[PDB]
């Protein structure tokens, strides 16, 4: 079988005038390659394209971007300089070439790059699990644990809740993506909510353990850092609860 | 004149309906193909289906299905016996020779489908959870509330999350009651 | 006028 | 496999001498299309020399048409010389008016 | 009367020496009327008719960029079939492509047709139904079978009932002072003594469009095939084509051979008799 389209980071953060290069590999041997960004109201603008082994040229959107194609099998999108209207979600993309037209665009799974003034607007998240109400149990012979990660930017995080040291995923349920907390702010940060029903018997059994965790993808160990509170870096924060009579 | 328009943004239906997607393209080109692809909230982009201009009008893959038609520049997507797992952002395109005579795509903007489950006995209520860390701080839980119902000052109020049952949670720092209206 | 280029090659 | 070209040498008009006109050379039915083609007078190489845009046959052999202005003057005698990986060595062919 | 229109493709390989040469040339009837050439600075699909030129710009932008589409799937084509037949990449090779359709005297659909050639042999050919494909070989069979699958013979016939003759007929009228016109054969007669007991008659037809002429001898009345030669029809370079037969006779009766010219732009057909 085959990846695709392979393309990492799949998170990064800069400050303002950084440089980083999102990298792209496709193990199809596709002759065209692309580099998209999605935004909001704007679907998929293409930033710069290859029909070929060494063959660069411009899209709709080139503008604070450069790109390589030393190989056929890879394509680089170098932002030189930062800014924070580069933040958006990057997909690369390929497509066979010549040899099939009727052939679609391939896309990746897409790097979220958040562009920001000051590495000071960076916060990790704060994780907290909620316990079942009573009145939930003795009218529904259910429990719904709410788990809540609050103050996190950016908007980086990937929740997952863990019973008795395992991943679980029947009964789950994640806010499709964080909302902000003061809409009105460009620098906002960030909350995501999730839930875990279980039957109360297995709720009330105090040899289950319930975990919510989210990984943070944040600052780098090479991004500097002056200040009393901790590095906010790239780490995991979890919140625990027993099961409860 | 390379264009294609999707001038539905968002659209909602009820599990188990029919579901229409509209798509309008515009171009001189005779030599174009059509697409649609899927974006979950996932965020991926997964190909489903191209249309080429000399095909024919109707194509069916399985739950899904097409409405080619050159006179309209119309090419809309439909989904039979709708799923939640259908839920997500679909786009339409279309592809031309390129000046180098390569093949090149023009994405419409997308549009928002979530598929809303049926609940057959709305049984509508409100908990207070506490957080387990005696933090004395807590969140208000509205669940197994009506698909139909989708309401939400300082007060975090989240969307729904279908788990079969809806479940929006809110929290805030000084209301259970009167939160969600 | 020309054909539309071949969808698919040889 | 490999197909030799037909030549014909022959004027665009019924040709008269001191009479404003065009030469010609048709090779035909030749595979494959890299051919060489110079039409001649007294032996030496015209420069003013065009040609039809390639194209081929039913059977697939490519055939060409090479022109140039020219007034036949009683007395020049012009050929076509062809050349092509068929041919041990190029092929002249005298043009022939009374034919 | 029936008209037609047709394309021929043919892209060469040049191994190191750079990308394949491609040159698309278009006829109605025998007239072309387009053309492209990879290697001219060009880079555009150019007029070759007077009664083309008027098309505007956008006619000619679509038309550049279909044909260059064929042209790059032509390059990796070569490098697929020289995969196919496992040939060295040292070695130069050629795939032609003709196609097109016929029109009736009604301006109708007749027939249409798309055939392609590796190293001027047939390499696949679109059958008359334009549903089925003939392969001529092993290395064709996997073409047809993908192509049976892309359901690429409904992409030509799409064409091939659609546009091709859509297209013909408005060539046929924009220019129709040119490609509905006939010139009639313009016929002499020549004699060379070969040997002192026999001679040879040249009957010549000339300036004639279109192409398509019959020549044939009789002797006393009697058609007579026996030492008799045809010419290939040649072109003469300004739209016309020119023919000649030739009968070989004993000397002295040369006034019982006539020669017969039949021609569309011909009521009757003509009749020759060497003239000393």
């Amino acid at each position: 079988m085959n990846a695709g389209v392979t393309q990492t980071p799949k998170f990064r953060v800069l400050k303002t005038g950084q440089s980083m290069t999102l990298l792209c590999a496709q193990d199809m041997n596709h002759e065209y390659m692309y580099w998209y960004r999605q935004d909001p109201g704007m679907g998929l603008r293409l930033i710069h394209y290859s029909v070929g082994e060494g063959t660069t040229a411009k899209g709709e959107v080139p503008d604070g971007y450069n790109v390589s194609r030393l190989k056929k099998q890879n394509f680089l999108l170098g932002l030189e300089s930062a800014a924070p209207s580069q933040t958006s979600v990057y997909f690369c993309a390929s497509k066979v070439g010549p040899g099939q037209h009727n052939s679609p665009l391939h896309f990746g799974n897409g790097t979220r790059l958040t562009v920001t003034e000051d590495l000071n607007k960076v916060f990790p998240p704060e994780v907290a699990v909620f316990e079942p109400s009573e009145a939930e149990i003795s009218h529904t012979q259910k429990a719904t644990l709410v788990c809540l990660a609050t103050g996190f930017y950016p908007d980086h995080v990937e929740l997952s809740w863990w019973v008795n040291g395992k991943e679980v995923h029947s009964g789950v349920c994640t806010d499709p993506q964080p909302l902000k907390e003061q809409p009105a702010l460009n620098d906002s940060r960030y909350a995501l909510s999730s839930r875990l029903r279980v039957s109360a018997t297995f709720w009330q059994d105090p040899r289950n353990h319930f975990r919510c965790q989210v990984q943070f993808y944040g600052l780098s160990e090479n991004d500097e850092w002056t200040q009393d509170r901790a590095k906010p870096v790239t780490q995991i924060v979890s919140a625990e609860a027993w099961g409860r009579a | 004149a390379q264009k294609v328009t999707q001038a539905q943004t968002e659209i909602s239906v009820v599990e188990k309906e029919d579901v229409t997607l509209d798509c309008v393209y515009e171009t001189r080109d005779t030599a174009y193909y059509l697409f649609w692809y899927k974006q979950p909230p996932s965020g991926e982009l997964v190909f489903l289906i191209r249309q080429p201009w000399w095909g024919e009008q109707n194509e069916i893959s399985g739950r899904y299905s097409w409405n080619f038609q050159k006179s309209t520049s119309s090419f809309n997507f439909t989904i039979t016996a709708s799923q939640v797992v259908d839920s997500a952002v679909y786009f339409c395109a279309m592809s031309v020779p390129s000046g180098d005579g390569s093949y090149q795509f023009t994405f419409g903007k997308g549009t928002k489908l979530s598929v809303i489950p049926n609940i057959q006995n709305p049984d509508p209520a409100v908990y207070q959870l506490r957080d387990s860390k005696s933090s004395d701080k807590s969140v208000c839980l509205f669940t197994d509330f009506d698909s139909q119902t989708n309401v939400s000052s300082d007060v975090y109020i989240t969307d729904k999350c279908v788990l079969k049952s809806n479940s929006a949670v809110a929290w805030s720092n000084k209301a259970c009651a009167n939160a969600f209206n | 006028v020309v054909v539309g280029a071949d969808g698919v090659g040889k | 496999i490999q197909r030799t070209p037909k030549i014909q040498v022959y004027s665009r008009h019924p040709a008269e001498n001191g009479k404003s006109n065009f030469l010609n050379c048709y090779v035909s039915g030749f595979h494959p299309s890299d051919i060489e083609v110079d039409l001649l007078k007294n032996g030496e190489r015209i420069e003013k020399v065009e040609h039809s845009d390639l194209s081929f046959s039913k059977d697939w052999s490519f055939y060409l048409l090479y022109y140039t202005e020219f007034t036949p003057t009683e007395k020049d005698e012009y050929a076509c010389r062809v050349n092509h990986v068929t041919l041990s060595q190029p092929k002249i062919v005298k043009w022939d008016r009374d034919m | 009367g029936s008209h037609s229109m047709r394309y021929f493709y043919t892209s060469v390989s040049r191994p190191g020496r750079g990308e394949p040469r491609f040159i698309a040339v278009g006829y109605v009837d025998d007239t072309q009327f387009v053309r492209f050439d990879s290697d001219a600075a060009s880079q555009r699909m150019e007029p070759r008719a007077p009664w083309i030129e008027q098309e505007g710009p956008e006619y000619w932008d679509q038309e550049t960029r279909n044909v260059k589409a064929q042209s790059q799937t032509d390059r990796v084509d070569l490098g697929t079939l020289r995969g196919y037949y496992n040939q060295s990449e040292d070695g130069s090779h050629t795939i032609q492509i003709m196609y097109g359709c016929d029109v009736g005297p009604d301006g109708r659909f007749l027939r249409g047709y798309r055939q392609d050639a590796y190293d001027g042999k047939d390499y696949i050919a679109l059958n008359e139904d334009l549903r089925s494909w003939t392969a001529a070989d092993m290395a064709a069979q996997i073409t047809k079978r993908k192509w049976e699958a892309a359901h690429a013979a409904e992409q030509q016939r799409a064409y091939l009932e659609g546009r091709c003759v859509e297209w013909l007929r408005r060539y046929l009228e924009n220019g129709k002072e040119t490609l509905q016109r006939t010139d009639p054969p313009k016929t002499h007669m020549t004699h060379h003594p070969i040997s002192d007991h026999e001679a040879t008659l040249r009957c010549w037809a000339l300036g004639f469009y279109p192409a398509e002429i019959t020549l044939t001898w009789q002797r006393d009345g009697e058609d007579q095939t026996q030492d008799t030669e045809l010419v290939e029809t040649r072109p003469a370079g300004d739209g016309t084509f020119q023919k000649w037969a030739a009968v070989v006779v004993p000397s002295g009766e040369e006034q019982r051979y006539t020669c017969h010219v039949q021609h569309e732009g011909l009521p009757k057909p003509l009749t020759l008799r060497w003239e000393p």
